[PDB]
RNA sequence: GACCGAUAGUGAACCAGUACCGUGAGGGAAAGGUGAAAAGCACCCCGGAAGGGGAGUGAAAGAGAUCCUGAAACCGUGUGCCUACAAGUAGUCAGAGCCCGUUAACGGGUGAUGGCGUGCCUUUUGUAGAAUGAACCGGCGAGUUACGAUCUCGUGCAAGGUU
RNA sequence: UAUCCUUGGGAGUCAGACUGCGAGUGAUAAGAUCCGUAGUCGAAAGGGAAACAGCCCAGACCGCCAGCUAAGGUCCCAAAG
RNA sequence: AACAGUGGUAGGAGAGCGUUCUAAGGGCUGUGAAGCCAGACCGGAAGGACUGGUGGAGCGCUUAGAAGUGAGAAUGCCGGU
């Protein structure tokens, strides 16, 4: 039952959402084709952290990977930077930079 | 010397959100709204302390009605037939229980009956 | 003070065009960072009482130490040397546990030199007695000698 | 102490027979059992009424000149649209929304009244296709 | 079965039934008794008018204590009206002994 | 042209129910299946009809 | 020192009259805490790297570099009870069905349906107001001191009190 | 069962509103102004008048699943002919 | 014990709860101090317990005494969202 993390990868939470929940909930081996066949732009991130967990679990553990479904598949927030942009008439509103924290977890059925 | 003063803050406004649970939407959760809502209930609860013995005795009232039509009678005749003849002082709430359980309530009735002449 | 906050006498804007509550100096008592109002100020404690209320409240204190037996009264009160154990060797002799007053008349050195290192004793002149001291102290030692003197200035 | 009752109700199917009572007159108390008013076991959250069945609604009657007098208005929610249309075309041509208007006039007002409406039948003519429930005769008090 | 007159409201009751009622005198372990039968019920109905003569219903007291707890609280808008208070009611439990006729 | 008040969490939510996006149509390859498009060549063994062109 | 303890105390506990703003005279900030000791993660695996999962050091690694404790608004994942014929200042009183078991108590959670019910503050003769104020959360923010009059209460002494 | 003297004079208050009765100004009009007189509101909740400061009944220490009445009412909404 | 009373704005009078520091004395914590987070406890109110988790070094009681003494609103100031 091993996991992976990535803290701190740089792309505003709501926009990866929209693929997580996609991903959730089904077979090891038929999520990557899933994944590498979506044209968002999370899509390599979350296949890069869903390898690592892949591997932490063969490797760590025995536990093989002919078996794996996906159990926990959450997004989170993380920290911000703040810019500015000028308008017109001196005016210089405000600009978010956002962030996030992935997560997945991979379990023997 | 200098007072801080924090703790006795935060300790009065959680024991009123605490007792806002259950409330919709933000009204569980932000101070100033809950703090309102609490004092309109306390408002409420003594008002209708008050209404709940105003509102069982109608009950009481249609339910002795039904049962004294039943036998052919009124609710006001049958009323004026009992406080006339040997002063029963059941109320209202032990006729409707012998209603409800009935076949006590119709000798009472005849009772009744006997005096309205 | 609110006028000596190292700050600014101009106003931060103006009072009309902007929406925008009216302020004057940015080290208003409001503001993050402006004078304290009102506040801890420099100023005395003392005060004075008529000379005849001060003579009744020492003799009470001092005849209210009588009624429980917490006076001792000695003779001569000679130490050889200074060495702080000879003190409480004749402290324990006389059965003193808590704090306990050493009143003399002749300004002893060596009494006085003794007994400043012990953490519950004092050592006090005839003429320097007051309520405090005589109240916070528990057993009373004192010499005949300072007796005369104490019962002879009031 | 006093005893409500929920799952517990009994119902049964009346016929009343409207052959030259009132309009106003017999809607009140077929309103009043349709509610349940009858029953020492009434109780104002519960809908412990019954059914009833009503037959020969083309032969209700009014009184003084009220068969050209009354007249009943349903406008639409376009502009202009007030419609209209007298007792005596009701009485003709729509006998049953003309006793049902009368009956949900006089019933209360929420969820509960439109299931107490919802046990209502109405029909014309003498005859009624429910003999499988087995109805009784009610005699209206008047 | 039987109608009794305790405190100022009206009872019925049946033997093993227990029931809380008004503060009455103090002590448990004791076995209080009612005089006030209004109707006596079952098979025998005997209806009093305005009592029934010779008649007495025996109880044992077993706790005595205090309800949970009412917060009052009313204001009145605006004009700066605020007021709290608690309150707790004693009562008295009951077991019922013995209907007597 | 400005909203009158802010916007709840409840309603927020119900609006958000149609944003969101579908699995694609897919399927896998006669030889090396590897799960590629309908109707596309692979690129690296969904050989269409043929070699892998890509 | 019956003075402050990081929005306090100097404008400045930190490379502060600095950074920024102004042609100039001039105005003027924000920013403290790993551990007793770096003993600051050899080695293996995924990855271009960043970042992780093991293995190790340590009393603690959820202690791993803005690294003591860590609240609220705000954002999510799982689940017990309700919800697609209904007109609601969102509660309160009455009440089945279902799921649980407590600082054991005339217990806890959710609630189909019925009755009643025009937010809070300010100001006015009078406001649900279509009269004013507040996006939300947290911190800070208003009857004091000195010197004179006058009255009540408690003392001390009194035709004498008091330096 | 009160008034009345003193002291703190310790206070606050100085565009009041509507209803019934007697007058003025005015179209002899006003949800208009200005006086004399009683009430309520202000600073008062509960019942009635569909809703409705000032109208009719009546003055809330707290609890009860008890009883008798006031103004107003008794075919259904909605207690009771 | 017996009778009587307990709506309330401006305003007058009385009795109390909590915070920080000082004095007395007394006592508690690494076998776990303060802080933080839950719960189905108690008091007429302002308030006060108990139990479990977290935390990793402080803290309370009684009687006096001092005051930078209690926050929901100022188109309030600063920060986060």
């Amino acid at each position: 039952q091993a996991k992976a993390v990535a803290r701190t990868v740089r792309i505003a939470p709501r926009k990866a959402r929209l693929v997580m929940d996609l991903i959730r909930g089904k077979q090891v081996g038929e999520a990557v084709s899933i994944l590498n066949l979506t044209p968002r732009a999370a899509s390599p991130i979350i296949e890069k952290v869903l390898k690592s967990a892949i591997a932490n679990a063969e490797h760590n553990y025995e536990m093989d990977a002919n078996n794996l479904v996906i159990s926990q598949a959450f997004v989170d927030e993380g920290p911000t930077l703040k810019r500015f942009r000028p308008r017109a008439m001196g005016r210089a509103s405000q600009i978010n930079k956002r962030t996030s924290h992935i997560t997945i977890v991979v379990s023997e059925k | 010397p200098r007072v801080k003063g924090g703790t006795v803050t935060r300790k009065r406004r959680k024991k009123v959100l605490k007792l806002a649970k259950g409330y919709f939407g933000s009204k569980h959760t932000l101070y100033k709204v809950a703090n309102q809502q609490v004092m309109k209930s306390g408002n409420y609860a003594f008002r209708d302390r008050r209404q709940k013995k105003r509102d069982f005795r109608k009950l009481w009232i249609t339910r002795i009605n039904a049962a004294a039509r039943m036998n052919g009678l009124s609710y006001s005749r049958l009323m004026h037939g009992l406080k006339l003849s040997g002063i029963e002082v059941n109320r209202k709430m032990l006729a409707d229980l012998a209603v409800n359980d009935l076949t006590a309530f119709n000798q009472l009735a005849d009772a009744a009956k006997a005096q309205l002449n | 003070n609110r006028s000596e906050v190292r700050g600014g006498g101009r106003k931060p804007w103006r009072q009309k065009g902007t929406g925008r509550a009216r302020q004057g100096s940015i080290r208003s008592p409001q503001w993050r960072g402006g004078g304290v109002v009102f506040g801890p100020t420099p100023r005395s404690y003392s005060y004075k009482l008529p000379k005849k209320v001060r003579r009744l409240a020492i003799k009470s204190v001092l005849s209210s130490k009588v009624i429980d037996n917490n006076i001792i009264v000695l003779e001569d009160l000679t130490l050889d040397t200074a060495k702080t154990k000879e003190m409480a060797a004749i402290l324990k002799g006389l059965s003193v546990e808590k704090k306990a007053l050493i009143v003399t008349a002749d300004a002893n050195e060596a009494v006085a030199l003794s007994a400043r290192n012990i953490p519950g004793v004092t050592v006090v002149e005839a003429n320097g007695i007051n309520v405090l001291d005589v109240v916070n102290h528990e057993k009373l030692l004192i010499t005949k000698a300072a007796v005369e003197k104490v019962e002879e200035v009031l | 102490t006093p005893m409500a009752n929920a799952s517990t109700i009994e119902r049964k199917w009346l016929v009343v027979d409207a052959a030259g009572k009132t309009l106003g007159r017999l809607s009140s108390e077929v309103a009043a059992i349709l509610r349940g008013k009858h029953k020492p076991t009434y109780t104002p959250h519960v809908d412990t009424g019954d059914h009833v069945i009503i037959i020969n609604a083309e032969k209700i009657e009014l009184t003084g000149k009220k068969l050209t007098d009354k007249i009943y208005y349903r406008h639409t929610q376009h502009p202009g649209g007030l419609k209209s249309r007298t007792a005596l075309e009701m009485r003709t041509n729509y006998p049953e929304k003309m006793l049902e208007l009368a009956i949900k006039g006089m019933l209360p007002k929420g969820s509960l009244g439109r299931q107490m409406f919802k046990k209502l039948n109405v029909y014309r003519g003498s005859e009624h296709p429910h003999e499988a429930q087995k109805p009784e005769v009610y005699e209206l008090r008047g | 079965y039987a109608i009794i007159k305790t405190g100022g409201k009206q009872i019925k009751v049946e033997e093993g039934q227990t029931v809380y009622i008004e503060k009455l005198a103090a002590e448990a372990g004791e076995t209080v008794t009612f005089e006030d039968v209004l109707f006596v019920g079952g098979d025998n109905v005997k209806v009093g008018n305005p009592t029934v003569e010779g008649a007495t219903v025996t109880a044992k007291v077993e706790k005595q204590g205090r309800a949970k707890k009412i917060t009052v609280f009313r204001y009145k808008p605006k004009k700066n009206v605020h007021k709290k208070q608690g309150h707790r009611q004693p009562y008295t439990k009951v077991t019922i002994e013995k209907i007597n006729a | 042209a400005v909203p009158f008040r802010r916007t709840s969490k409840m309603k927020k939510r119900l609006r958000r129910t149609h944003f969101k996006l579908n699995v694609p149509g897919m399927t896998e390859c006669p030889s090396c299946g590897e799960m590629k498009l309908s109707h596309r060549v692979c690129k690296a063994c969904g050989s269409y009809n043929g070699k892998d062109i890509n």
